[PDB]
């Protein structure tokens, strides 16, 4: 089984998925290995390569932090890469239905990972169901993350920013030139990922480069318009010149900077990116995205509000329970071996933690706006308002907002809310649907039945596959005519969305409109408030009003004590 | 007891 | 609303506008101090 | 109010709400209640656009 392509021929291998075949070929190049000369340069064309390569395995991981705060639980580690780590990384993976197709869809994963961390070899990301059972080809590759990916000094060929992005680009082109080969259809293709995936193809509607290689838009939990998302020019330059500086690169001119930033070694990159920005959160993204002049020409919101993108249709998403992964990563209390119950104080504290230069103000009207108790006392309150509190922030509005604002150009947008809590998560209760976890159905592991997920999953997963390809093969995310329920339209003035769950899916409006409400159209307005006052009447009254209770505490039994 | 005493306030 | 008005609204006044009133509730609070005096001398 | 109640230290010793905070007062019971909207009579009485002639669309 070998396949003759541009660069020369290549050879895959069989896989046997539910009783048929899939031929992957894993760790195909792509472009030329970014070293010496190429290290943080924009991404050169690959030439040619010699004879064939026998593509039966997966490659290196590219060079990235492991997360290692959990050693040997499976819930942290599933997601950390499985092979070594190095800069020559710039490499994909494509499986293919066997027999052949003549004219198939394509779908390209882009992996997530806060623009840090990440891998396509996880398993969570082998491409061989979806291929098996929708008969369609998957791609995914290796980009470069990290300052590797995204250091920026803006009109610099030889660090521009947004390399990474680039990157992507370059393997949409490589895509466009060599999926006929594969028995592709290049008019019918279809863009997903998810965190920084959605942001990335979301990227792609903005980007002229990017205007005519793709067809469709998948986006699960996430876009640019996110707070973290995408850094300021400035402020991408000052933390690249800051970077320079901790590696002893603060040179003259650029050029030198590069020339010794080129000679250094990953791991001292990898142990230097986290102190260029002084207050991060778990969510922060050191290099990243940012209106480099030439993938983004503009700030994005700006070039969103003009009209000027990709006029297609998009399918959105996210899951019921996006925040809760992050507070076990920094907040004091939380723990996946406690049930987290949690104080004010330690809820305010959180607040300090995910909410470091936000003003007073600020944290006592999001804890205001937080704390309108159904039932109270019921102490799970705190800790599933603070969750509630970052999702929220970080999350489901901007991406509704997204939705909102693209579909007011007359475009067809699909939003799903995803419900059902696997019944083979390691984490605890308390944490619920998490982040990162519906990926497992997307690529539809509870079908295989060795796999210990329940018949109900199995249903389920069934169900979003079918629909996916619809969307994907008709941009309409059906199931069947008949006995089925049909997927409206998101509309700016219904706000339709659908429940996904195994119980029953239906369809609902407005989800948590009016916190995404306050996200959205007030927050903005509290970062405006910039009034530092003497503080003197601000501490006198918080020492007053304890004055005031303190002196109700004497004639309490004052007048007892007779 | 008798109670805790009041503070007074700094004015500028 | 009345939640708004009872537990948000009051620390929105504590902001905009600082004047010797702080001062003047200051007066209050020693006339409402001074008194503890005699309750300090109740038996003592 | 141009002149009204305050802190007289005859009648009133303090201002009400500490007093109230304090259970100083007459333990009985009391019926209290509200029209809901006893408000819009003064927006003809000063707020740009009202009048008991208009339809007061603003
Ligand atoms: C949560 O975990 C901390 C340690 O991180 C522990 O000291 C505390 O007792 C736990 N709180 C509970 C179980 O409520
Ligand atoms: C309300 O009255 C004002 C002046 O009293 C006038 O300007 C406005 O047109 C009126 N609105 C109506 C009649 O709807």
């Amino acid at each position: 089984i070998i396949i003759a392509t541009k660069n020369g021929k290549v050879r895959g291998m069989n896989l046997t998925v539910f009783g048929g075949t899939v031929t992957a070929f894993l760790g195909i190049p792509y472009a030329q290995p970014p070293l010496g000369r190429l290290r943080f340069k924009k991404p050169q064309s690959l030439t040619k390569w010699s004879d064939i390569w026998n593509a039966t395995k997966y490659a290196n991981s590219c060079c990235q932090n492991i997360d290692q705060s959990f050693p040997g639980f499976h819930g942290s580690e599933m997601w950390n890469p499985n092979t070594d780590l190095s800069e020559d990384c710039l490499y994909l993976n494509v499986w293919i239905p066997a027999p052949k197709p003549k004219n198939a869809t394509v779908l390209i994963w882009i992996y997530g990972g806060g623009f840090q961390t990440g891998t396509s070899s996880l398993h969570v990301y082998d491409g061989k169901f979806l291929a098996r059972v929708e008969r369609v080809i998957v791609v995914s590759m290796n980009y470069r993350v990290g300052a590797l990916g995204f250091l920026a000094l803006p009109g610099n060929p030889e660090a521009p920013g947004n390399m990474g992005l680039f990157d992507q680009q370059l393997a949409l082109q490589w895509v466009q030139k060599n999926i006929a080969a594969f028995g592709g259809n290049p008019k019918s293709v279809t863009l997903f990922g998810e965190s920084a995936g959605a942001a990335s193809v979301s990227l792609h509607l903005l980007s002229p480069g990017s205007h005519s290689l793709f067809t469709r838009a998948i986006l699960q939990s996430g876009s640019f318009n996110a707070p973290w998302a995408v850094t300021s020019l400035y402020e991408a330059r000052n933390r690249t010149l800051n970077l320079a500086k901790l590696t002893g690169c603060s040179r003259e001119n650029e050029t030198e900077i590069i020339k010794c930033l080129r000679n250094k070694d990953p791991q001292e990159i990898l142990l230097n990116e986290a102190f260029v920005v002084p207050y991060g959160t778990p969510l922060s993204v050191n290099f990243g995205p940012t209106v480099d002049g030439d993938f983004l020409t503009d700030m994005p919101d700006i070039l969103l509000e003009l009209g000027q993108f990709k006029k297609t249709q998009i399918l959105v998403g996210v899951n019921k329970d996006e925040g809760t992964a992050f507070l076990v990563y920094g907040a004091p209390g939380f723990s996946k071996d406690n049930n987290s119950i949690i104080t004010r104080k330690e809820f305010q504290e959180g607040l300090k933690i995910f909410f470091p230069g936000v003003s007073e103000f600020g944290k006592e009207s999001i804890l205001f706006h937080y704390t309108d108790w159904v039932d109270d006392q019921r102490p799970e309150n705190y800790r599933e308002a603070l969750g509630d509190v970052v999702g929220d922030y970080n999350f489901i509005c901007p991406a509704l907002e997204f939705t909102k604002k693209f579909s007011e150009w007359g475009n067809n947008a699909f939003f799903y809310y995803f419900e059902h809590r696997s019944s083979k998560l390691p984490w605890p209760e308390w944490m619920g649907v998490m982040h990162g976890y519906e990926i497992e159905f997307v690529f539809g592991l509870p079908l295989e039945r060795r796999d210990n997920y329940t018949k109900a999953e199995e249903i389920l997963s069934r169900s979003i596959v079918k629909r996916w390809a619809n969307f994907a093969k008709y941009g309409n995310p059906n199931e069947t005519q008949n006995n089925s329920t049909s997927w409206p339209v998101f509309k700016s003035t219904e706000q339709k969305y659908l429940t996904l769950n195994t119980e029953s899916t239906r369809i609902m409006t407005k989800l948590r409109a009016q916190q995404c409400r306050f996200w959205t159209s007030f927050f903005p307005k509290v970062l405006e408030m910039t009034g530092n006052i003497d503080e003197a009447e601000w501490e006198w009254k918080a020492g007053f009003h304890r004055w005031n209770n303190y002196m109700m505490d004497w004639k309490n039994q004052f007048n007892d004590y007779t | 007891p008798p109670p805790p005493p009041p503070p007074p306030p700094p004015p500028p």
